[PDB]
RNA sequence: GAUGGGGAAGCUCCGUUUCAAAGGCCUGAUUUUAUGCAGGCCACCAUCGAAAGGGAAUCCGGUUAAGAUUCCGGAACCUGG
């Protein structure tokens, strides 16, 4: 029920989404990973963030491959995630108020031409000029994790979900280990 | 016969206390209230409180004895016990350590269906439409909420799919009659066979989930409404000659993921269903295309989404602070034009909603007695005083509105 | 094809045959609470505080109408969940009493 | 004040067993494999759970289906039957023996450790007959034994046997003295 | 006089609260690792036993082949809803 295909990595800045894997079990976050994920503000499990697939980030993505998974979400998934989940960490001081007010986008940016959430969605989906500015303003979305229950049915569901990781997620640990790319649309349809 | 005790006949046995009802049913309050919600049972207040409550003055809640007795025969009660036994046996297997046994047990279980509850609760099809307002409201609210530890992702996905199917059916038949926009969200008042059903649609923005509310009741309500709406949609599609379930184009689902995604096929009667006939409207990035597109599609022709692969149109909808180019081939109209057009139903002039122009306010579519009173009785006097106070309070609605209008008119 | 069958069909039965089966009591229509209502309906700053000081269940107007100049400026509603929760609780817990107005 | 008769009876039985002197043949239990080595044994035994009814049924149906259209060695599994365990014991075929300390009829298991040590077969006492039952697709068996094992787990079995000998067999050989139940 | 028990091979005798898990009232938004129930109070415990014991209530007039606080006329009083 799964297919694989070896594809040569290009140099174009493709849109990618990163989801925290929270593993391996026995590995303690090394200093290298501690800094790499800290710079990407992926310091919490289930955290999601949008990045640019530049050649300067490929080695970091390969290094943090065990700790996270990557993929190419569609425009619909990005729009749904942005309009259903959001964070605004600014004076309101550390208040986590969410994008319920388009006027806030006008106030914070104003001159960048981003006046509504749809503008941010379009900029992210089309690698807009304000991608760097909006993404920092668009603090990472706290995606809901898996079943998140300890019980009769919940434990059984968790076991089945875990068993699929071996058939879907694997790492060779070699320098030539290709980066694993999976359809983020299905994962979002499962997480969300 | 011998003496009959006071608290043994009449209201004493006509209504059963909630605590006594739970004991008689031998069912937990959670399951009892789940069954009550499924059957749509409600408490009742007799004309005398102490008489019903065994002569005791307490804030007791009373329920009709006949309804509770009929409830006891529902198969859902046995299904609840079966589910409890299955859960206990599955916990036993999990504690034992034979996961395979738990999987085998899970593969055998089947969930109960509320089909027979709907039949008795709604004997005739029009009854379901006459009360589907709450179901539509709950489904539209849940479809926009984010999945959490309480509500599973599958439930929200199913609710969103049901809402999308309902919207597609409404658009295909052009049954929209009146619409309204408020702080709570946008309102839609369709006409399903003449029921003038109204359903609120909140804005597609993130919503905070406070811990104060209890989704457990909401989960059961949504579970019932899911089957209710599924049956209603199937009946409507069969009546309209449309295939069911309506398949969805994955290509459109990737791009827009909404109304146009569902390609419903088989196998116009009102001015509201004729507005913007043969017209094509362009929608900007700022406007809620999800809300605007459905209204235009139900009223008139198709809509060109601002989304692209990331003209022959006649009007363009934009809400930017300053118009960008204003090509001569596209008429620029504020989003308020569509709502006002639907409310009026006669294509209100577009020269009042140009970009940057002030929008008009939006309106929802929906002496001798002094002495003569001496002869009035005490009860009649009190009733007249209450009526006079009710008239005076209603007069304030006009007085304080006219005063505020006068104050505003200064500038 | 689960649930894909017409359980109603051609029928004319009435559920109100028993008087105890009271009406669902659909919510009243909205009135002048639009996102762009007349500015006269706006509550004064002191009246806003007075209304906020009121307890729950005495809050006919559950918000302060505001004159939003543009549709894009219309913010989201966080109390939508609360309103639906209250309506659901009232539906299956509020004592229903038959009366003539 | 009053409690259920059975609860009082069992509490009295407990407080009597705690206070009644017993011969060394009794109280040979209560000196049991520690939590660490017990968990290690469970982990080792968890890989050899006997095929349950459903598993055997599905395997047989699958084999029959393939046969209808038209070689492997004996599956190694734990031996738990008391009659079968006592038959592997006294014959030297048994390599590891587990004994439950909470058997209702004490006489059914008093002689098992003595026979195991007499025959020079490694034996271990583990708390809880249910724990043995949970890993054998039964409520309880009161005994568990091991037979020929996969080459991969041979080293683990040898290490577990050595650990058991070092921890329980050698340390608690003094159990012959110190009549149990002497607590004030 | 069962009830929970003891003796008696047994038809059976003892024992009435006897060291019984001996029922009868109320509350909650639906009980938070997510819709399998939580909490508050009292500790007695069947039945039979009186037409002279306590009791809810009918008085008068007339009537028959035998019946009257009952049958007829009038006017009364108690219980429940």
């Amino acid at each position: 029920g799964l297919i694989r295909e070896k594809t040569t990595y290009d140099g174009k800045p493709a849109l990618l989404f990163i989801v925290r894997v929270r593993g391996p079990l026995a590995v303690n976050i090394p200093n290298k990973a501690f800094k790499i994920l800290s710079l990407l503000r992926l310091v919490e499990t289930n955290t999601g963030v949008f990045v640019k697939l530049t050649k300067n980030v490929y080695p970091l993505l390969k290094v943090i491959a065990p700790y996270v998974v990557i993929g190419k979400p569609s425009l619909s998934s990005i729009r749904s995630l942005i309009q259903k989940r959001g964070r605004i960490i600014y004076k309101g001081e550390p208040h986590e108020i969410v994008l319920n007010d388009n006027n806030i986008v006008e106030e914070q940016l104003g001159d960048h031409g981003i006046i509504c959430v749809e503008d941010i969605i379009h900029e992210i989906a089309t690698m807009g000029e304000s991608f760097s500015v909006c993404n920092f303003f668009l603090q990472p979305f706290k995606l809901n994790r898996e079943v998140s229950g300890f019980g009769s049915l919940n434990r059984l569901r968790k076991i089945k979900q875990r068993e699929a990781e071996s058939r879907t997620r694997q790492f060779s640990n070699a320098a030539t280990a290709p980066v694993i790319e999976v359809d983020i649309d299905s994962l979002l349809a499962k997480l969300n | 016969m011998r003496i009959k005790k006071k608290n043994t006949r009449g209201n004493a046995r006509n209504f059963i206390t909630r605590s006594q009802a739970v004991r008689k049913l031998q069912v937990s309050l959670a399951d009892f209230r789940r069954l009550c919600i499924f059957k749509g049972i409600y408490p009742r207040e007799p004309r005398n409180k102490k008489k019903a409550n065994k002569g005791s003055t307490a804030p007791t809640t009373f329920y009709y004895a006949k309804d509770i007795q009929y409830l006891m025969h529902e198969p859902v009660l046995a299904k609840f016990r079966e589910h409890k036994t299955f859960a206990r046996k599955l916990t036993r297997a999990l504690g034992r350590g034979e996961v395979s046994s738990a999987k085998r047990l899970e593969e055998n279980r089947d969930s109960y269906t509320l089909d027979h509850i709907i039949k008795e609760r709604y004997p005739s099809f029009p009854d379901a439409i006459r009360d589907i307002d709450d179901a539509l409201n709950m489904l539209f609210l849940f479809s926009n909420l984010p999945s959490t530890n309480q509500v599973s992702s599958k439930i929200i996905n199913d609710a969103q799919k049901i809402c999308n199917q309902w919207l597609a059916y409404v658009a295909k038949e052009r049954l929209v009659r009146k619409v309204f926009v408020s702080i709570k969200g946008v309102y839609y008042q369709a006409n399903i066979k003449g029921e003038e059903v109204r359903w609120l649609v909140p804005f597609k923005f993130p919503e905070n989930i406070p811990s104060d509310v209890d989704f457990r009741i909401m989960l059961t309500f949504l579970e019932f409404y899911s089957t209710l709406l599924h049956f209603v949609l199937y009946k409507l599609y069969t009546d309209s000659g449309l295939i069911y379930p309506p398949k969805l184009d994955l290509k459109k689902d990737k791009i827009i993921s909404g109304l146009s995604s569902y390609i419903l096929e088989s196998r116009y009667d009102s001015p509201v269903a004729s507005l913007f006939s043969a017209f094509v409207f362009y929608v900007s990035r700022e406007v809620p295309i999800d809300i605007l597109e459905f209204l235009i599609l139900s009223c008139g022709g198709n809509v060109i989404s601002e989304a692209a692969m990331d003209s022959k149109v006649t009007h363009q909808i934009v809400d930017r602070p300053v118009l960008k180019n204003k090509v001569a081939g596209r008429t620029y109209i504020q989003p308020q034009w569509i709502f006002d057009c639907i409310n009026k139903g006669e294509l209100v002039p577009a020269n009042k909603y140009l970009p940057g122009e002030a929008l008009p306010p939006h309106l929802s579519p929906w002496e001798e007695k002094k002495l003569k009173m001496i002869m009035m009785s005490n009860k009649q006097k009190k009733l007249y005083k209450k009526m006079k106070y009710s008239n005076a309070k209603k007069e304030e609605q006009a007085e304080n509105l006219k005063k505020k209008k006068k104050q505003i008119a200064k500038q | 094809e689960n649930y894909q069958y017409d359980l109603w069909g051609d029928s004319t039965e009435t559920n109100d045959h028993v008087m105890h089966l009271r009406a669902p009591k659909l919510p009243p229509p909205t009135n002048e609470e639009s996102y762009n209502p007349p500015e006269e309906y706006l509550l004064s700053p002191e009246e806003k505080e007075a209304w906020e000081n009121t307890e729950y269940s005495e809050r006919e107007r559950n918000f302060i109408p505001q004159k939003y100049s543009a549709l894009r400026k219309v913010p989201g509603y966080g109390e939508s969940i609360r309103e639906r929760f209250e309506r659901s609780l009232d539906l299956y817990l509020a004592p229903r009493v038959r009366k003539n107005k | 004040v009053k409690w259920p008769e059975y609860v009082r009876v069992q509490r009295q039985k407990k407080i009597l067993s705690i206070r009644l002197k017993v011969p060394p043949t009794i109280a040979q239990f209560q000196y049991t494999l520690d939590r660490n080595t017990a968990a290690e044994t469970f982990k080792l035994f968890n890989k050899y759970r006997p095929e349950t009814a459903a598993e055997k049924k599905e395997r047989l149906t699958k084999e029959a289906a393939a046969v209808a259209e038209g070689a492997s060695p004996k599956p190694y599994a734990v031996k738990y039957g008391l009659n079968h365990v006592v038959a592997l014991i006294e014959n030297k075929k048994a390599k590891l023996v587990l004994i439950a300390n909470d058997v209702d009829p004490i006489e059914l298991v008093v002689f098992l450790p003595a026979l195991c040590k007499k025959m020079g077969v490694p034996y271990a006492i583990v708390k809880g007959k249910a724990r043995l039952g949970t890993l054998v697709n039964q409520k309880t068996s009161a005994v568990a034994a091991l037979t020929e094992v996969r080459a991969e787990d041979e080293a683990a079995l040898a290490k577990l046997v050595s650990t058991i000998d070092a921890n329980f067999a050698d340390k608690y050989d003094e159990v012959k003295k110190h009549w149990g139940g002497g607590i004030l």
